[PDB]
């Protein structure tokens, strides 16, 4: 029974480094998404320098 | 004495509601035994009202 | 080339303006993770008083 | 020109930093009675069970003086509370017929 | 596929303030529920991964 107990604390112990990865990957998505945003308004200033 | 004897009057009155209180034998030990019966009951209601409103929260 | 001028700053000036209003949403405390536990218990924390 | 220019210098490295100190849960909003929106880690059963509310470790301390297990459903915590201290007055009264007897 | 439905539809709910009118709620990075459906993949792809 202590060492299904053991074990047991081992697998919580995982399911917390599964979240981690999820929140770099959701962090991740939303600054490609800032970038594209970023990138279009740089090509607007670019059209304004050329005038 | 007539604390605990008040106590059990008003609780009485309060879980027969509109029912006529049974007369019975008041003496030391029947009221003892009616006070611990209402102090328990008093501390469980609280208790059980508490779980009841954190149970329609969650 | 006065009316150009006037639109290049309107743009510089709805971005910077967006942007001061952005790092102030960034800045609450409130989304911060490292917001240490209050010590005593929210009184919105009906749970917990219960 | 040259004073907006200054204050958009930067902007996309003051963003990122900002947002690299944010907690993306607590943008989850969630609405209990149709109108509150709440952060879903305001939610008592969040605040309780989740792993990366600043207050799991508090309750995990709770949990474990209680013997409460963790795989348990958060609302089950007062229900079990107030069996414990139905507990504690039944060995009581037990102790107390016990030691009269004695 | 898979991962990029869940990630995006995880990250469009993380902007949608949903109940808030438009005028008045800054977005986070300044993004829209738009600027993430076009990280979604091509149209048959998530036709094809739902089935």
């Amino acid at each position: 029974q202590e060492q299904i107990q053991t074990a047991e604390r081992e697998i919580v112990g995982q399911d917390l480094n599964c979240e981690r990865a999820q929140d770099l990957c959701r962090r991740s998505l939303l600054l490609r998404a800032f970038n594209k945003k970023r990138e279009e308004e740089c090509e607007a200033l670019c059209q304004s320098n050329k005038k | 004495m007539d604390e605990k004897s008040t106590k059990i009057i008003m609780w009485l009155k309060k879980m027969f509601g509109d029912k006529p209180l049974p007369p019975y034998e008041v003496n030391t030990r029947t009221m003892e035994i009616l006070y611990q019966l209402a102090e328990w009951n008093e501390a469980r209601d609280k208790d059980l009202s508490l779980v009841t409103e954190d149970l329609k929260l969650k | 080339v006065y009316r150009e001028l006037g639109s290049i700053v309107q743009e510089l000036k709805e971005s910077g303006d967006k942007l001061e209003e952005r790092l102030t949403m960034l800045s609450d405390v409130n989304l911060l993770s490292a917001s240490k536990p209050r010590s005593n218990i929210d009184s919105k924390d009906l749970t917990s008083h219960r | 020109i040259i004073q907006e220019s200054q204050r958009l210098q930067d902007s996309i490295q003051k963003e990122v930093k900002h947002f690299s100190a944010i907690c993306l849960p607590a943008l989850l909003k969630v609405s209990t009675d149709g109108f509150n929106l709440l952060p879903s880690r305001e939610l008592s059963i969040n605040r309780m069970s989740n792993t990366h509310a600043p207050y799991y470790g508090i309750f995990k301390g709770i949990y474990e003086s209680v013997r409460l297990p963790l795989y348990k459903a958060p609302e089950s915590v007062l229900s079990h509370v107030a069996d414990m201290k139905k507990q504690l007055f039944f060995l009581r009264s037990q102790l107390s017929s016990r030691s009269e007897a004695i | 596929g898979l991962q990029q439905c869940m990630l995006v539809s995880e990250c469009s709910r993380l902007l949608t303030a949903d109940s808030v009118p438009p005028s008045d709620s800054t977005s986070i990075l300044g993004l829209d529920k738009q600027d993430l459906l076009d990280l979604l993949p091509p149209n048959m792809l998530v036709l094809w991964v739902r089935d």
